[PDB]
RNA sequence: CGCAGGUCGCAGUGGCAAGGGGGACCUGACUGUUUAACAAAAACAUAGGUCCCCGCGAGCCCGUAAGGGUGUGUACGGGGGC
RNA sequence: CCGGUCCUAAGGCGGGGCCUAAUAGGCACCCGCCGAAAGGGAAACGGGUUAAUAUUCCCGUGCCGCGGGGGUAGGUUCUGC
């Protein structure tokens, strides 16, 4: 598993994921892009997570809550 | 004459064993072996490291050379040294032979 | 500074037109600051952490890295909580 | 000529550069008048000074002692592998050239 | 002085070690500017520490702060162009720890 | 594999698991780093810890790279320029 | 059963053999060295009696020689007839001036060196007889012999001299030395055995033996073996 | 780690744990080794001393032989006695 | 992905050759191979499960070697910065 801090970098893997897992906390949200090779995690502010989640759904990437 | 003993010196590690004569031959050799010598190359008064019997190393200039078993230069070895190292004497003789 | 090797590589990669590498070096810069500062806070070396956070705030301004600001705010919040507990215990 | 007494005069009246690293820099960048090298200098150092002094057109005098003895002849408590005379103030240390 | 404008040198350290170049400018007592033309020898134009270049007995006549084509025209005047393309080859098997203490 | 763990060839590493057990992991020791062919000292740029063979190590950007130190290379080039 | 210790040694059992795998290689001249070389290492070799020098020739040939006293790492040596008689140089014997101390002396050219190889030893070049390609040398024992003038020797004395002047203070110290050598350590006196195990073994007051002739068979040929004389009187007659 | 004070027992290193000491002679210098199953020693070994055979195509030893050990060695060495 | 398996050690075996009345006896030589489940040495961890196996099954998260497809840097007289 790998951690990415930049949203722009993470989206390259997020757009190609088999599934994106969402784990919510009070101050941040973990988004985990499950690719065939690696699980890519990014921590984002909750407002950013909603925007990112909407874009992934619009690109027909599966999003699940864990 | 030694750090804590009068005569035994380095052979003090043997205690009262092996006989006075044996421990005396050891002390006579080891006082020179573990004392300070002059590097044949840089001429510094340094405690040379004996890597093995006959092999000596200078910690200042790195000179690694063949010597005696327990002293860096034997009596007969001193007279047949390599002359790339007797450069001080070649220049000293010439200076006396010029001015 | 601790993460100056990454600052130079970003300039070098950008000056050569390597946009992909500049992004990767940008990621490594954030990793260097956040990972090191987080470890200092966890070990309660708050003074070492604060110098990293200060430098982190400057390079975030220099390179316009929003995610760096978000993570610095999180770590500063944890620092104040640690300091609060110390003063009360004192 | 007493080399030591005249060297101490050159040091205190003129300009003398002491040490292999600074002597090399003077040969490469400055214009020294004489370079003195100890007789027991290492092969790498002697060849370096010999090469640079040749390209610089500066004579070399090989001191008839060790680097420890050259330091004593300069009234210094340390070794001197090589030194460069840039200014013979009131001595005739340049008499060693010929 | 040996390391002067026009003196051909061989860099001894760095990525460009072993490549010939030419001193074109003098910055201070530690640094000179060398540009053994990049298209010719592979050394780009920048400052260099005088301890990281070994002088050569070959010297050319050029002006202070000379440019790359002025250097190029002078090398062919002295006929050293093919000399400035050969890279110096070390003989590592003749080095012993005494030389690099 | 049990007498193989009685020898000191492998590191004995004690670790606690997420299940609450403390176990011993038997791990390999680091391989020695590349050394200078002349002085035998570790070469700069390549003395990172490596625990298995078959891992490509990048040599420094210099002629003769990870074979001799910079000191050996510079001296050898100085000798050749004169000679 | 009844074969005595000297007879069992010849079978070459492990306890009688030399552990020569502990050493890097034989210390001998290769047959075709010439030119200049460099001393690249000076090493202790287990079981040997002197330090060993590793020499690299210009053509990349490496060989082991016993280190001359004063030899140093990085020294340039010369091999061949053109080589000056300086310490560490390898010269044909017919070219070495008289009165020169040499070591590792070949008896015939190409045998690799036979005489004066132990630490502190040397051979003296006594004379030259070039009309039949022979050099006269004095060996460490004092014996004067003739050698092939084309054979090679090294200039100087063998390093590591004085080793035997320091006592082996303990049994354990000689024990560790013996393990790098071929010696069986320790030794039992013949008179400490029973008769089946030695000619000297036996009686209520055990005694040594009178000398045996040179024709004595193995198993009988122990003690003094065809000795010219014994005791202090023999040393006096030797002189 | 120390100081001042108070105090109990027959007993305070309270159990546990934990040298009796000194004088002299003979003998082997010492540590070490030994009769697996009646002997542990003053026996063997030992460092040190000394003598002998030997310049290496040697000396000594093994093998029917081919050959081998010492020897990847070389008198500051190998072997053999005391 | 745990060990063997691979490597060589002290050493050993076989073919050739030499020796032998002869061999299933000897081996200095040439060639090959064997020789370590404590040496060297590719890569897996945690949790769960069974009456009885568990780094082997199941879940999750990986690694190594070999091979291939796409993208990219790079290359396309000549050289990466
Ligand atoms: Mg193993
Ligand atoms: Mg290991
Ligand atoms: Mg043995
Ligand atoms: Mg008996
Ligand atoms: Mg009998
Ligand atoms: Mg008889
Ligand atoms: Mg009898
Ligand atoms: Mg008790
Ligand atoms: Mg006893
Ligand atoms: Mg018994
Ligand atoms: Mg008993
Ligand atoms: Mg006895
Ligand atoms: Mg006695
Ligand atoms: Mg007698
Ligand atoms: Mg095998
Ligand atoms: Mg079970
Ligand atoms: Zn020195």
């Amino acid at each position: 598993p790998k951690e990415i801090f930049l949203v722009e970098l993470w989206k390259k893997y997020g757009e190609k994921a088999q599934v994106v897992r969402v784990k919510r906390y009070e101050d941040f949200v973990k988004l985990k892009a499950r690719l065939s090779g690696y699980l890519y995690t990014i921590r984002v502010p909750p407002d950013k997570a909603e925007q990112l989640i909407s874009e992934l759904k619009a690109k027909n990437v599966k999003v699940e809550e864990v | 004459p030694f750090s804590h003993t009068k005569i035994v010196g380095p052979a003090g590690r043997y205690g009262a064993r092996y006989g006075m004569g044996i421990r005396r031959k050891v002390t006579t050799i080891e006082v020179k072996q573990r004392g300070k010598h002059r590097c044949p190359s840089c001429r510094s008064l340094v405690r040379l490291e004996r890597l093995a019997f006959g092999i000596w190393h200078c910690p200042k200039c790195g000179h690694t050379f063949a010597g005696g078993a327990y002293v860096p230069q034997t009596i007969l070895g001193k007279t047949i040294a390599p002359e790339e190292l007797k450069g001080v004497e070649a220049e000293k003789a010439k200076w006396k032979e010029a001015a | 500074p601790l993460c100056s090797k990454w600052e130079s590589l970003i300039t070098w990669a950008e000056k050569g037109g390597n946009s992909y590498k500049a992004l990767e070096f940008r990621e490594k810069l954030v990793e260097c600051i956040v990972y090191t500062a987080t470890e200092k806070v966890k070990k309660k070396k708050l003074d070492e952490a604060e110098e990293l956070l200060k430098y982190g705030k400057e390079v975030a301004k220099k390179f316009n890295i929003e995610e760096l600001n978000f993570h610095i705010a999180l770590l500063e919040k944890e620092i104040s909580k640690i300091r609060q507990r110390r003063a009360q215990a004192q | 000529i007493d080399i030591g007494r005249e060297l101490q005069v050159a040091i205190n009246t003129g300009k003398v550069i002491i040490g292999l690293r600074e002597t090399k820099k003077s040969l490469l960048t400055g214009a020294p008048k004489l370079v003195i090298i100890a007789a027991n200098a290492p092969r790498w150092a002697r060849e370096d000074i010999e090469y640079y002094a040749k390209l610089a057109g500066v004579p070399i005098f090989t001191f008839p002692g060790s680097s420890i003895e050259l330091g004593a002849a300069a009234k210094r408590p340390h070794k001197i592998m090589a030194l460069a005379v840039v200014d013979p103030g009131q001595s005739e240390i340049l008499k060693l050239v010929e | 002085k040996v390391i002067d404008v026009g003196r051909v040198v061989v860099k001894v350290l760095g990525r460009e070690a072993g490549r010939k170049a030419v001193v074109v400018d003098i910055v201070d007592e530690n640094y000179v500017v060398i540009t053994g033309p990049k298209s010719l020898s592979g050394v780009r134009r920048r400052r260099v520490n005088i301890n990281h270049i070994e002088p050569t007995d070959k010297k050319i006549e050029i002006k202070k702060g000379a440019s790359d084509e002025e250097v190029l025209k002078a090398l062919e005047a002295a006929g050293l162009v093919e000399y400035m393309k050969e890279r110096v080859k070390p003989k590592l098997f003749e080095i012993t720890p005494a030389d690099v203490k | 594999p049990r007498p193989a763990y009685r020898s000191r060839s492998l590191r004995r590493v004690k670790v606690k698991t997420p299940g609450g057990r403390t176990v011993v992991h038997y791990e390999k020791r680091a391989k020695g780093v590349p050394k200078c062919a002349v002085t035998g000292q570790p070469l700069g740029g390549m003395n990172s810890k490596v625990y298995r063979f078959g891992i490509s190590t990048r040599a420094p950007s210099r002629p003769y790279g990870g074979v001799v130190s910079h000191k050996v290379l510079a001296r050898a080039i100085r000798y050749a320029v004169r000679r | 059963g009844k074969r005595i210790l000297v007879q069992r040694r010849g079978r070459g059992g492990s306890q009688f053999r030399s552990p020569s795998w502990k050493r890097d290689g034989p210390v001998r001249y290769p047959p075709n060295i010439s030119g200049r070389g460099i001393v690249v290492e000076i090493l202790h070799e287990p079981g040997l009696n002197a330090p060993v020098a590793k020499i690299r020739m210009e053509n990349g040939v490496e060989f082991f020689n016993y280190a001359a006293e004063g030899l140093y790492v990085g020294q340039v040596i010369q091999v061949g007839p053109d080589a000056p008689p300086a310490v560490g140089n390898v010269l044909p014997l017919g070219k070495i001036p008289e009165g020169t101390m040499v070591f590792n002396v070949e008896k015939r050219f190409g045998d690799g060196g036979k005489f004066a190889r132990s630490g502190g030893t040397y051979a003296l070049v006594i004379g030259q007889r070039p009309e039949e390609n022979k050099t006269i040398v004095r060996l460490p024992s004092g014996r004067v012999i003739e050698v092939d003038a084309r054979g090679r020797a090294t200039i100087g004395i063998v390093a590591g001299g004085g080793r035997v002047e320091k006592p082996f203070v303990k049994a354990g110290k000689k024990y560790h030395r013996a393990r790098a050598k071929s010696w069986k350590y320790p030794t039992v006196r013949g008179k400490a055995m029973s008769p089946y195990a030695h000619p000297h073994g036996g009686g209520s007051h055990q005694k040594g033996g009178t000398p045996v002739p040179k024709t004595a068979p193995p198993g009988q040929k122990v003690g003094f073996i065809g000795s010219r004389c014994t005791g202090r009187g023999c040393v006096r007659a030797r002189a």
